[PDB]
């Protein structure tokens, strides 16, 4: 309840110093062996959910995952696996663009080169108005999946990419699939925010440990 | 007379709210003008001049939720409603480049005065000048 | 001359009441309301039927009685949690 | 029962909704009245 936040010399040396490669050797073994079955169970059993997620992906509902544990694996699976190779043959190869947000030394720029080259034949806002203006007209098929894993990246957090990641959704051609672990994510995203990204959510935490993730920090600084 | 007894250099419900963000603009000025010691001795069951102070997160929610007419909760909506606030400079941040609202370092305060508070108290029919 | 009698048709519309003020006085510093005051709603019933010349305790004595008894309490209490008691009271 | 809480939790369409009866209870009633029909 809310009152329990009313109501409310040591040093970490006195510990045994754990150095980095022995950190590695724990966390890989427990990672690999411990709840092994019943979190694979877990993955198996969600996977049912993978005409559900197409189905809202075509009508051009953004999807969001979040929940406790790493999503990397499951959004790659998903996009590889079920949603581009379905998408060109229910259509008639797919490009799919995967962006790292654990990554805090992504840039947008860079980012919207990759875009503008996979989208637009030959003041980043100002192009996605042109591109808003092009896809009117198109047909209403997707050519484009956007993968954005950590959608609170440190860099990603910032207010000019997530605006850029905003105006994207506007236009149908393009799907959008996003991923936050912070559990004030909601906080980012105002009305006009919300509105444009077109978000439904799904959590879909599993416990996975975010190994990848912990690259770009070193545990020593603890 | 009329046109004499008022200057009329005005550029002219005064700020359309939902419940929640009212709730929440409530609770933000008391956070920003009540000292954090008397938290617990008035919702826990156990000034008008001066610039406003700062707040963290966990305050303004634990107040909002205390006042809020069988717990409300945090959902997106809140949240989204708390954004949209901070969006029509109602509440002020501690931070000028690079906005981060998930940096731990960034702290809250209101950018509202008492006269337009007040009426949404009114409004509200939520009995604030007993609280000070 | 009028000594009114009481009779126990209407026991749990006094007993859950006290339980209530009990319960809603566990945390809050308020009156000590105890046994002594439990007798305060009966001996105040007692006042209202012989107001009418009753011989016997009805449940509009008690009724009235439990009005102004639970209202004294809740009126004393913190602005805070006075117009939360208001509505966890609205039985009565 | 596990499918159908995961199923809720994770807001699935898979799952029933609640507004007809359900198959077990309505076979009961059909049950119980039919063995005293005849």
């Amino acid at each position: 309840t809310f009152e329990g936040y009313f109501d409310q010399r040591h040093t970490m040396s006195m510990a045994p110093d754990v150095t980095r490669e022995e950190f590695s050797l724990v966390s890989n073994f427990f990672n690999e062996n411990f709840q092994k079955r019943p979190r694979q169970k877990l993955f198996e059993i969600q996977k049912k959910m993978f005409p559900q997620y197409w189905f809202e992906l075509t009508q051009g509902f953004s999807l969001l995952f979040y929940g406790v544990g790493s999503k990397r694996n499951f959004l790659e699976e998903f996009a590889i696996d079920y949603l581009s190779p379905k998408i060109a043959y229910s259509q008639l190869s797919i490009p799919c663009l995967i962006l790292n947000g654990y990554n805090p030394s992504c840039n947008y720029r860079d980012v919207f080169k990759e875009i503008t080259d996979l989208l637009v034949p030959a003041h980043v806002i100002l192009q996605i108005q042109k591109m808003i203006d092009f896809y009117k007209n198109q047909p209403l098929d997707i050519k484009l999946i956007l993968v954005v894993h950590n959608l609170d990246g440190p860099s990603i957090r910032k207010n000019t990419f997530q605006t850029m990641l905003s105006f994207l959704s506007v236009i149908r051609q393009i799907a959008i699939v996003a991923s936050t672990d912070h559990i004030y994510a909601p906080l980012l995203w105002d009305n006009m925010k919300a509105q444009n990204y077109n978000f439904v959510f799904h959590d879909i935490s599993n416990f996975e440990p975010s190994t990848v993730e912990s690259t770009f920090q070193d545990v020593m600084k603890m | 007379i009329k046109l004499f007894l008022s200057t009329d250099d005005n550029l002219s419900q005064t700020y359309d709210l939902s419940i929640i963000s009212k709730y929440l603009l409530i609770a933000s000025y008391i956070c920003s003008y009540l000292e954090p010691r008397y938290d617990a001795s008035i919702f826990s069951r156990k000034p008008r001049y001066l610039q406003p102070s700062l707040f963290a997160i966990e305050r303004l929610l634990a107040i909002f939720q205390a006042i809020f007419p069988s717990l409300m909760k945090a959902n997106i909506e809140v949240f989204q409603n708390l954004s949209e606030l901070h969006t029509l400079k109602l509440i002020a941040t501690t931070m000028n480049k690079n906005i981060d609202y998930l940096s731990p370092k960034v702290r809250w305060k209101v950018n509202v005065p008492w006269e337009i508070i007040k009426e949404i108290s009114e409004s509200v029919h939520f009995n604030i000048s007993d609280y000070f | 001359k009028i000594y009114p009698k009481l009779h126990q048709m209407d026991m749990d519309k006094v007993s859950r009441v006290y339980a209530d003020l009990r319960r809603e006085s566990i945390s809050t510093g308020s009156f000590p309301i105890t046994v002594r005051h439990l007798e305060s709603i009966l001996r105040i019933a007692e006042s209202f039927a012989k107001m009418r010349l009753s011989e016997f305790v009805s449940s509009y004595d008690l009724d009235r009685a439990i009005k102004v008894v639970v209202d004294s309490f809740v009126d004393a209490q913190k602005v805070s949690v006075r117009r939360q008691l208001r509505r966890s009271f609205a039985i009565y | 029962r596990y499918d159908e809480i995961i199923f809720r939790k994770l807001g699935s369409m898979l799952q029933t909704t609640n507004i007809l009866v359900t198959d077990d209870q309505y076979n009961i009633w059909k049950k119980r009245i039919e063995m005293d029909l005849a």
